[PDB]
């Protein structure tokens, strides 16, 4: 019910479990993505490379 | 269409995704002839590769003379081997008896 007490509320769970399968690296999570400047001698880097 | 012409029963479904038809160029029922659809299904280290080709070939007697490279389509990360394989045809009704 929504009006339910914090020790017994619907609480959430989320696992991200990191799962290593028999294929290389396709899924990410980057919420991390900076900004961009240009024309000046900086370091890189675009999803890996 | 039915389903059910082409299994019976669905268990442990895992993986499903829908995306755009990929047999473009398509056109009315009877549009042959015109068009040539080439595919390459390959299974390396676990990606499961589609490339597609969907050139309109103007078909003499069989595959033409020339090149066209198949631009990837879809690299899918299932990881089964795959051993045996079959093509799916399609056939209309009657439309009038039962």
């Amino acid at each position: 019910r929504p009006t339910y007490g914090v020790g017994h509320q619907p609480y959430r769970v989320v696992v991200l479990s990191f799962e290593l399968l028999h294929a290389p690296a396709t899924v990410c999570g980057p919420k991390k993505s900076t900004n961009l400047v240009k024309n000046k001698c900086v370091n890189f880097n675009f999803n890996g490379l | 269409e039915s389903e059910f012409r082409v299994y019976s029963s669905a268990n442990n479904c895992t993986f499903e995704y829908v995306s755009q038809p990929f047999l473009m160029d398509l056109e009315g029922k009877q549009g042959n002839f015109k068009n040539l659809r080439e595919f390459v299904f390959k299974n390396i280290d676990g990606y499961f590769k589609i490339y597609s080709k969907h050139t309109p070939i103007n078909l003499g007697r069989d595959l033409p003379q020339g090149f066209s490279a198949l631009e990837p389509l879809v690299d899918l990360p299932i990881g089964i081997n795959i051993t045996r394989f079959q093509t799916l045809l399609a056939l209309h009704r009657s439309y009038l008896t039962p």
